């Protein structure tokens, strides 16, 4: 079907590194991190690969999927075959020419001397987790590949008035039972029917000092006494990276609706009614 | 997607630091005080320093023509001060512009989604009695405000 | 990580020789030596090829690293082997045309009588250490090979309007002990972490208040007030998704040297009765 | 590190001798004397011989705008001693230009990193009574100060 | 015959040793278990090979002709760990960590072997109980590509057992039932429509026509025995046609309907 | 199954030979020595034989017989080609120099012995897959070859012997072939209990003295400090409510004991 | 040992004949001789056989193996004058001028040969006292190529003498000297240095350090060898370093009349 909102026009490509297997943020989360200071993430390890050439974006590539048709002389067409398996990859012009730049091209620095970077002679080893994120409108487009091989696709480019770039190809792998590489946007791929809603039961009112965990993180307690607006205080308070304004919660009389941008479960349980407002399920 | 907007309920929020359309006076502090308009008063109200954006061409994308448009925007500062001030708040205003389309912003009518020269500062005759103009193209690309 | 002044653009580019296995200046003296005289600097031995053109630069390239993706029946997409040796080289444009910038693009001339000098037939062996000082404002990115064998790239270059030329191909061979070749600037390579720091210049007692902005959102207000715990915990809880525990703020003195995961601004000063709290700068 | 200046906070300096920008008359040794400044001065102080500076084009650099850009500056040079005279002042400023290139000139606003002719003084009409002018187009390029 | 359906490109494909003897999965198994991890097979027993080559992939070929043929298959392992080299060598003849040594002379060294070709959700196996491991060349060693340890198993008799199974659900032994026509009419509010068979119309039928008028309009020109070739029962709003020859829809006329069959093949 | 770290890629590797019946690096040593030095081994006697051509790397062929009913002997050989022309390589193509002079290799009419042990270790970026044998018996596989634009070569073929009641040649790395179930794990006793002092040694060398009361990373810096190649950082150590406990990349032994009270130390593994 | 000036590049080379028995150059001759003049030649004796193609350059085959092992060199032979048909047909049997005469077969034709492989300036020499030169295959001729004269020349014993030698005086019986690093301070005045020995550093020393000194900084290195192995005597301003391992500048401080110091040997 047609989608006037998944229509893409690549404005900026941020590149993120990091040791193999590294977990990306979740799509969740990729709507909510900020994209320059990675130390600032859940998913501690990734780090910014460096300047690129901001007119440019991450080149996409691949060689072979050179594919035929063939038959038998009885039925002349019935199997395309693919000859040569797709071979995939990713090239990335860095401008810098600091340390951990250069150790993408070059590999790890040969030399323990201050000041100075060292190379030597035969192939290197050199891979790592790769993130990209693909930056248009309010649009994130992730894309994370567990294990790719780093290699110079070209030598360094020195001009008298344009940057000096060093460019990398990084060639996916796969890696354990994962996959070679994943598409992340939580709007786009395996999408629910809009609406998701958790039910905070009330019936057991004789209560106590219960709590939620949203995402993860704790919003301190909540007292049986409970109001919609008090509780939407409450999560839309949790230090998570999103404000009390995108949260709706409604009643009608026996439970709460809960709703909006990340998962709610109850954390710690005090109540002397049973479970009857210690329940939150969806 | 909702429609594409004219090119100035894009750009003004972007050098003026509010979405309040109704107030020309910027607030970005980097040009803060300069009045920033489309369309220049009558000598009885007008004011200095000016910014002066003017739409001179540019197409909406062959592509997807209701998708991304690529405005030309003729960019234009005024000053009743020197000639330096004039060039310095033309640079303060391509700092806003580059930087602001650095971060994709957002604003009622629009997205900025890039941003370019055509033409760079330069400096030209004032119309006005004892003022200095510099002024450029900027080519600039938007997007429909989602919804 | 994401330092701007490690970006390159490459003015102009100086290129000495020496005889093979002789030592470039050290990384400190590099930022000092004077690039037009080469023989009153400490490093005695090295010498300018000649008059390269003002417009161009010695140009990187290199020979092999075609490479390839491997598997078995198995498994596809095992690992990725590089299937020629990678063979780096730099293509130098001599412009200048006496005894000793023929003496690198011929070899040794093989007649001895004043004012003639002579080629014989076949292969040479002609071999130098290499240094390149590619020059951006105060930036001085040194590259240094201790053997290159150095070869007639293309023929002598000869036209009626553009300076005639002389390209030699340098091209990099493993010398004993040492790198292929090494890259200097002391700033750059090996050197200390130095992490950010933001100075909140508060200039002393002062009347009103001010805003700072945490990773491009802001805190609330904040007036002249005490140090520590009162504006940590006013930089941290900016529904940010960083706990106050990833900050420090210290006993700095007069004006506080803010560090954490964002970056940090202020929004708007109004603590007008006094010195104010004019900046925020890195 | 540092913001990209008004080209003037550049080439004046490189042209003049000396960082104090208050001062217009030029002491390098091929131009001593000359006045150098972005804007001719009213009849009752104009001097001869005089050298202005405008910006006529050329933008940011479009991969980083904010850490290269490469203003076009007409040079013009203006006598009232002789054509001869002018046209050699014109040669020996612009001989001042290549070596502080060359030499990666820093001045207090930023770095003259480049400097290449696109149009090489052509004689032309001067607007002012009994004086020669000669005039080309520099396409310059500068790099912001380190702090 | 001309199945399609069983044409085979070797895309991937995996071999496992076990014990003398040791029976492989089932043709239904085969269907179903994980190929990566046979330790968790029910059929228990087997043992994983190294990676074998990517492009010499095994050979099955025979050394006799008219003296009798002894069966083999050459396989290129790639793998230098002690389950590759104990199939090129023969058992490990030193008890030290860290090394593995070879005796001078023959040694003897069998094994049942199992082999599964993929392609895509097909998994063609084959299976021989008792097959003798020899060295088929050198060591191949190379500074750019794998390098790679061939093997000559040879198959031997055992215990009244097959040499080798071919082992695939589908293709062997099956029940080969004819192919029938779904004459699905769907709405069929009215009108007209004609079959072709073998490539010739049939001409007339209305929508409401029944099995043997259909089966009367099937006979066309170049027919098969006009009424007896060929059988056409009812399901449902719909007919199974079933005969010699293949049946398609030629001109759809109906008054109201999505389609007018669904065909096997 | 599936050791995909057990792919080689012959992409680097070095021939060594010696006097016959000579010993190679043990499997824990050969992830440590220095290639390019034999001379600096604990197991003295290899010399590197020259450089080797980068392209025809070793073939490890045989010529025995084919049989398939139920004519099968079998010699096994490896063809290296050496590519210098000094007296080091052709002292393998040719046999021993005969003639005494300086500046001169002479070489006589019909068969020579030339008998010796062989090494060879090949190399994947810290993978070290080696291969010993020996007893080989050296000659000529085919013509010294000569070209303008490449480098000559000359091919010797090995061919292995049986010696002494060993194996005829072994594979050596000690993560691939009867590789250990667990990674070891070393029990430092207690049982003196106090005073004076003891040393332990590693991979058959001693600690230095260390005392009776020592703490676990005091123990750490000792064993991880005294005369091999192994890092301060290869050893992992702890120090537990009734005994302590040391593993790493080496043999460990009690060594020699001084502790004044108690039955002295004495414990092996977990 | 690795040694990378004994590779050899056959670039150009040159191949003489002369009467039976004679002496080549000597090793030390071999290096200054005039190689075009072969009659200014000191061991006179020898003529120059002429051109010898560019491909096809001269192999050292033999015949035989596991019967006894006979030696010889293939020469591509491209002069067409007397010079050259005097070894692949022998002698010349017609005495009138202008012609050269053949007669019906079994000549025999005994002569001395030296060939000398010449690199840049490595200076290889191959010489057989007594060869028996025969034709080896057909006279070429192209019409875009040089025609050629293949000549097996096969080596026999004469008088107890060598079949053949190899004359090179850097290579072959040269003495067994051990590697020694130079170690020069450079005239330092103040601070440190570091050596790395194999691919390990030292600990710091001190810009003033004796031989003793530098001995007990070169082992305890987390040492692959006991302090013991390595020799560090003075001559002067420097040290004469020798052991089992690299030796290596690493880091340094000193702050004299030059910035580094240098180990280049």
């Amino acid at each position: 079907a047609l989608k006037d909102d998944a229509v893409l026009i690549a404005a900026r490509g941020y590149v993120y590194t990091a040791a193999v297997g590294t977990a990306a943020p979740t799509p969740s989360q990729l709507k909510l991190i900020d994209l320059e200071h990675p130390e600032a993430w859940d998913r501690t390890g990734w780090d910014l690969v460096g300047h690129t050439s901001e007119d440019d974006l991450p080149e996409f590539g691949f060689d072979g999927g050179d594919s035929e048709v063939r038959g038998s002389w009885q039925k002349k067409k019935l199997r395309e075959v693919e000859t040569e398996e797709i071979a995939d990859y990713v090239v990335i012009n860095l401008t810098q020419f600091d340390e951990t730049a250069l150790e993408l091209y070059f590999g790890p620095n040969q030399s323990a001397t201050p000041g100075i970077f060292g190379v030597k002679s035969g192939s290197v080893v050199n891979e790592r987790a790769l993130l990209i994120v693909i930056v248009d409108n309010d649009v994130r487009l992730g894309f994370h590949a567990r294990k790719a091989s780093l290699k110079r696709e070209d030598a360094i480019s020195l001009a008298t008035d344009e940057f000096g770039a060093l460019p990398v190809r990084a060639t996916f792998l796969d890696y354990q039972s994962y996959n070679l590489y994943e598409w992340i946007e939580e709007d786009w791929f395996n999408a629910v029917d809009a609406p998701v809603v958790y039910l905070l039961d009330l019936g057991g009112a004789t209560g106590g000092d219960y709590t939620l965990l949203v995402g993860g993180k704790s919003t301190g307690d909540i007292a049986y006494n409970a109001n919609a607006s008090a509780i939407k205080t409450a999560i839309g308070a949790v230090d998570d990276g999103v404000a009390e304004s995108a949260w709706t919660v409604t009643a009608d009389g026996s439970d709460f609706e809960i709703s909006g941008p990340l998962a709610v479960a109850l954390g710690v349980d005090s109540t002397t009614g049973g479970s009857g407002v210690t329940v939150d399920v969806v | 997607a909702g429609k594409l907007p004219i090119v100035g309920e894009v750009v003004l929020p972007i050098l003026r630091g509010h979405e309040d359309l109704s107030n020309p006076i910027s607030t970005v502090p980097s040009l803060a005080g300069v009045h920033v308009g489309t369309w220049v008063e009558d000598i009885d109200s007008r004011t200095f320093p000016l910014i002066t954006v003017r739409r001179v061409g540019g197409t909406r994308s062959p592509e997807h023509p209701t998708l991304f448009t690529q405005p030309v925007v003729e960019m234009t500062a005024y000053s009743a001060a020197d000639l330096p001030t004039t060039e310095q708040m033309y640079e303060d205003a391509l700092e806003v512009l580059y930087r602001a389309a650095r971060l994709q912003t957002k604003t009622p009518a629009g997205y900025l989604h890039s941003v370019t020269e055509t033409l760079g500062a330069s400096h030209g005759p004032s119309p006005f009695d004892r003022t200095w103009r510099v002024f450029g193209l900027i080519r600039l690309g938007i997007r429909p405000p989602k919804n």
